[PDB]
RNA sequence: CAGAAUCAUCGAAUCUUUGAACGCACGCGCCUUUGGGUUCUACCAAAGGCAUGCCUGUUUGAGUGUCAUU
RNA sequence: GGACAUGGGUUAGUCGAUCCUAAGAGAUAGGGAAGCUCCGUAUGAAAGGCACGAUUUUUCGUGCCUAUCGAGGG
């Protein structure tokens, strides 16, 4: 790839943010409401 | 067979301590709490400690040897060693001077990603909404504190990014159900796919930071519900036809818009109803509860760009304020204190305005999440484990706030 | 304390050099250039530092990409390094100043440096540490470097520091590297 | 299905035995710093910036008494990037009188004539652009400090706000932030009242805890609405 | 005696305990994962592992070895 | 018949071994030897683990202690 290509590329690295969907140790005690 | 030692089976087996944890897994102890933190790990105290402990009799927190072990396999923890290396190759390239590699290698940072701790800690979608309230919390509570050297700038604005865009999925699914007030903040309150979410909203304010909370695990928590946020919203925005994540404008961003710059490209309360927010307000609350309920809002420039109304509009039904003066005081648009909106959401009826007006007494807030002697002394004396403690403890703090509240009553009208 | 077998050997050597009466051709290379000196010669050849691996392939790509579309310098100028390289170059007297690292491990290979550079006038020194000339070059390691022509805007500092090494280095010692080193 | 939470295994009186040994140990090697050397180098350095300096304010206010005046914009947002030592006397004064009497200090001045020219004295030292209402705002909401009664007291509650500028019309924090964006008429006694900010360059990433003198590149003179950025990524 | 073959051919496999013989000894352990039970913090089973000398590379280091850093 | 022919028979948590060492054998660290091999086992060996900690620059800091086979022992 030339300069700018490679160039480029590298902005389209470095991105990932909620692509995909994973969905297709007891609870934690949730704290008492507001009193 | 031989005489089979003490402590070769049973509590003494499973149970191992934090110090052995250490040097089974190789790791040092900051980043044996990080990958606790990132999976779901925690101290389980044993039943009988010193038989746990090879009769020893000091203090020291257990956990299941099946969780350590199941620690020894993560594939995380490489990227926690690939780090240590990549920091000594920066340190080196520095050290020589070369300012390009070290360049480079910062580019080519290692990094690991959390999307099979989700799956691993969260298997269902319930499960998440479950236990993400505190993500809510959690995430809610950084948008409003000032970047420092511990917190990077752009875990805050992922931070903001996040919650926004929760913001806009629960006004657009109308899922808002409840806002109390507190000292605390505005105490928030939803249901989705049938959980039930709540979280509290630091007031956005010029805050100081104590000096003593150690922000290294706070660092981690970010990193770790930072990614919950991402794929949590995805499936909602998903689930709802929405494009995940929505776009933002910059510009828009840039000039105090809150939820104005992302596009989603009794639910009606007040939906036939048109408020206008004066410029003394929390317009980030309250943009957000009002539109929750088809409420049209616009609000003071000063606030903000992005008002779909002006001032001189009077279509607004209500001229929310709390500033004790109004010199030009509108008509059709009955001034009224912020409590008033509040107040309704709890009861999900329309309130009444002129009590909440301009200069009255504010009305109360309201939460809303909230023979015989001888029968008494036999089992005290004539039953072994004494389980009759129960009322001992559990009746008395009821019985006594009971019998002073009641009391509060009857003292408050002698007052009047 | 029990030292390990490589600890006292290591310590058992460093010992033994000073102790012995070391030959003058080894002598000299136990005192070197100063401090201040040192750190202005590398001012300079930080100018002249060869482009790296990653840079020469860079730049290299750029002809490639011109001379695929559509399409001449002037002579690199960097620092000389390599032992036979530069032994070529003071022997074809085109080094202006050569450095010499103090620490060489066998020290059959810089023994001979100060005397030929003293042959054919070629001003000297010998400086602290092989892995500070080794950073220059991007390399581990460096036994010697040598300056051979720098641009004009860096010929008077080039020259500058010539007429300093020449008074801290070479006018300096001269007779004590004559002497037999060590017998402390 | 009751999961208790129990009370810590972390026995906070070692903790804060280690913490005070900690802050022992810290106080003894501040007072063990003390007194290193100066290189004859350095004395020149400061001559050669204090003629490089002084010939500046020379050049800048004979002959050039002439300022282009920043325009669309009453007011402007001013911080201190460096500073050399053995001030001039002049910019020792200027400073002061611009109230950044230290390094890294954030002050708001309303744009004309006058204050244009002193910032023009100081150029080389100071990073000066147009604030965004939203950079203004998370200025205040986040950085935000009072000067009650003289001390270094926080923005905490809008009671203090009203208490210290009730008779100019000023009770709230949204009061403070539509007043110094419109610059009122109370514009000069609110900017008396604000503490000067301090935004100390964030280092996060391990480049940046290791280059030297680090600044995040922060250049000296007119930056545009790039102050807007910097105060974003700084707050 | 009661698609065959006590067949040929041979590119796919199986190849018990050993033996240079290699977890340790001539029976006893450790390590990682998986399973079982009308018994589940116990017990058991199973699969895969653990010899030394050397070479390239890797990661973690040691050194009053050499030296640098206003 | 102890011959061959044809079958059957030794059941263990508690009895012994398996568990241990003695004199010595003895691998290793080393060192000899052209070499098969030899000497050496406390030897100028970096020869084994314990605890502490809101997590420490989100790169481990601080503190302590110093082989093996071989049958009377169980």
């Amino acid at each position: 790839l030339t300069s700018e290509q490679r160039a480029e590329r590298e902005r389209e690295s470095q991105s990932n943010y909620a692509d995909h969907d994973l969905w297709a140790a007891p609870a934690p005690k949730l704290p008492p409401p507001s009193h | 067979a031989r005489v089979k030692q003490k402590g070769k089976a049973g509590a003494a087996r499973i149970y191992i301590t934090r110090n052995q944890a250490l040097k089974k897994l190789q790791l040092t102890l900051a980043d044996f709490r990080r990958i606790c933190i990132l999976k779901g790990v925690y101290p389980r105290e044993p039943k009988n400690k010193k038989k746990a402990n090879k009769g020893s009799t000091a203090p020291v927190t257990f956990y299941y040897t099946k969780d350590i072990q199941y620690l020894l396999h993560e594939p995380i923890v490489q990227k926690f060693r690939e780090y240590k290396v990549f920091a000594r190759k920066l340190s080196k390239a520095l050290g020589k001077g070369e300012l390009e590699t070290a360049k480079r290698l910062e580019a080519r940072k290692p990094t690991y990603s959390l999307d099979h701790i989700i799956k691993e800690r969260y298997p269902t979608f319930h499960d998440a909404l479950k236990d993400i309230d505190d993500a809510l919390s959690m995430l809610f509570l950084f948008s409003t504190m000032p970047v420092t050297d511990k917190i990077g700038a752009a875990t805050v604005a992922n931070c903001e990014r996040l919650c926004a865009e929760f913001q806009h999925y629960v006004i657009r699914s109308n899922s808002l159900r409840k806002a109390f007030l507190s000292i605390k903040g505005i105490y928030y309150q939803a249901e989705i796919f049938g959980e039930q979410i709540t979280w509290i909203v630091p007031y956005k304010f010029a805050q100081s930071v104590p000096t003593d909370v150690d922000f290294r695990i706070m660092h981690t928590f970010l990193e770790f519900y930072q990614a919950l946020m991402g794929f949590v919203n995805f499936k909602l925005y998903n689930t709802l036809g929405l494009r995940y994540p929505p776009k933002i404008d910059v510009a828009k961003s840039e000039s105090a818009a809150g939820l104005a710059a992302y596009e989603l490209e009794n639910t009606s309360l007040f939906s036939n109803f048109t408020f206008f927010l004066s410029r003394e307000v929390p317009r980030f609350s309250l943009e957000f509860v009002i539109r929750a309920f088809g409420g049209k809002v616009g609000w003071d420039p000063i606030l903000g760009s992005g008002s779909p109304f002006s001032e001189s509009d009077p279509v607004i039904t209500h001229h929310i304020c709390d500033r004790p003066h109004i010199s030009q005081k509108y008509e059709g648009r009955i001034y009224i204190q912020p409590q008033w909106v509040y107040d309704s959401i709890n009861k999900g009826i329309l309130e009444r305005t002129d009590l909440y007006a301009c200069g009255a007494t504010l009305p109360p807030h309201l939460s809303p999440f909230v023979e015989e002697k001888e029968a008494k002394e036999l089992s005290k004396m004539m039953m072994s484990n004494k389980q009759r403690k129960l009322y001992s403890k559990l009746k008395n703090e009821n019985s006594k706030n009971e019998n002073y509240n009641n009391a509060l009553r009857n003292r408050k009208r002698d007052i009047e | 304390v029990k030292w390990p077998e490589y600890i006292r050997l290591q310590r058992r050597r460093k010992i033994l050099n000073l102790r012995l009466k070391v030959p003058p051709a080894i002598a000299q290379f136990q005192k070197t250039l100063d401090k201040n000196t040192a750190t202005q010669v590398f001012k300079l050849l930080n100018k002249y530092r060869p482009e790296t691996a990653a840079e020469k392939k860079q730049r290299l790509v750029a002809e490639a990409e011109a001379v695929a579309n559509g399409k001449v310098s002037k002579k690199p100028y960097n620092v000389k390094y390599g032992l036979n390289h530069v032994v070529a170059l003071i022997e074809a007297k085109k080094a202006k100043l050569v450095l010499i690292a103090s620490d060489v491990d066998p020290i059959e290979l810089v023994v001979f440096l100060p005397a030929l550079c003293k042959k054919m006038g070629v001003p000297y020194a010998i400086v602290k540490n092989k892995a500070r000339l080794g950073t220059v070059i991007h390399q581990k390691t460096a036994a010697v470097l040598a300056v051979t022509e720098v641009r004009e805007e860096d010929k008077n500092e080039l020259a500058s520091i010539v007429s300093a090494v020449d008074a801290n280095f070479s006018a300096k010692y001269d007779e004590s590297r004559r002497k037999w080193g060590g017998g402390i | 299905p009751e999961v208790l939470l129990k009370k810590r295994k972390v026995n906070e009186r070692t903790r804060k035995e280690r913490v005070e040994q900690a802050i022992a140990k810290k106080e003894a090697q501040k007072k063990n710093r003390k007194e290193t050397f100066k290189r004859a180098e350095t004395f020149i350095n400061n001559y050669r910036q204090r003629e490089r300096e002084r010939i500046r304010l020379n050049r800048s206010a004979k002959n050039k008494g002439d300022i282009f005046v920043p325009d669309e914009t009453k007011l402007l947002f001013v911080i201190r990037i460096a500073g050399v030592k053995n001030m001039p006397p002049k910019i020792r004064k200027v400073l002061r009188l611009l109230r950044l009497s230290r390094i890294n200090n954030a002050v708001f001045v309303r744009n004309n004539k006058a204050v244009a020219q002193m910032l023009r004295i100081v150029e080389p030292y100071v990073m000066y652009g147009i604030p965004n209402l939203h950079s203004v705002r998370e200025l205040i909401y986040k950085r935000g400090f009072g000067k009650i009664n003289g001390q270094r007291i926080a923005l905490s509650d809008n009671a203090l706000i009203e208490e210290a500028l009730g008779k100019y019309d000023v009770i709230s924090i949204e009061d403070i932030i539509h007043e110094i964006y419109n610059v009122g008429s109370h514009f000069k006694e609110v900017t008396k009242f604000l503490w000067p900010f301090t935004l100390t360059p964030v280092k996060h990433s391990l480049m940046e805890k290791k280059v030297k003198h680090f600044n995040e590149g922060r250049k000296a003179g007119y930056c545009g609405e790039e102050i807007n950025e910097l105060i974003k990524k700084q707050v």
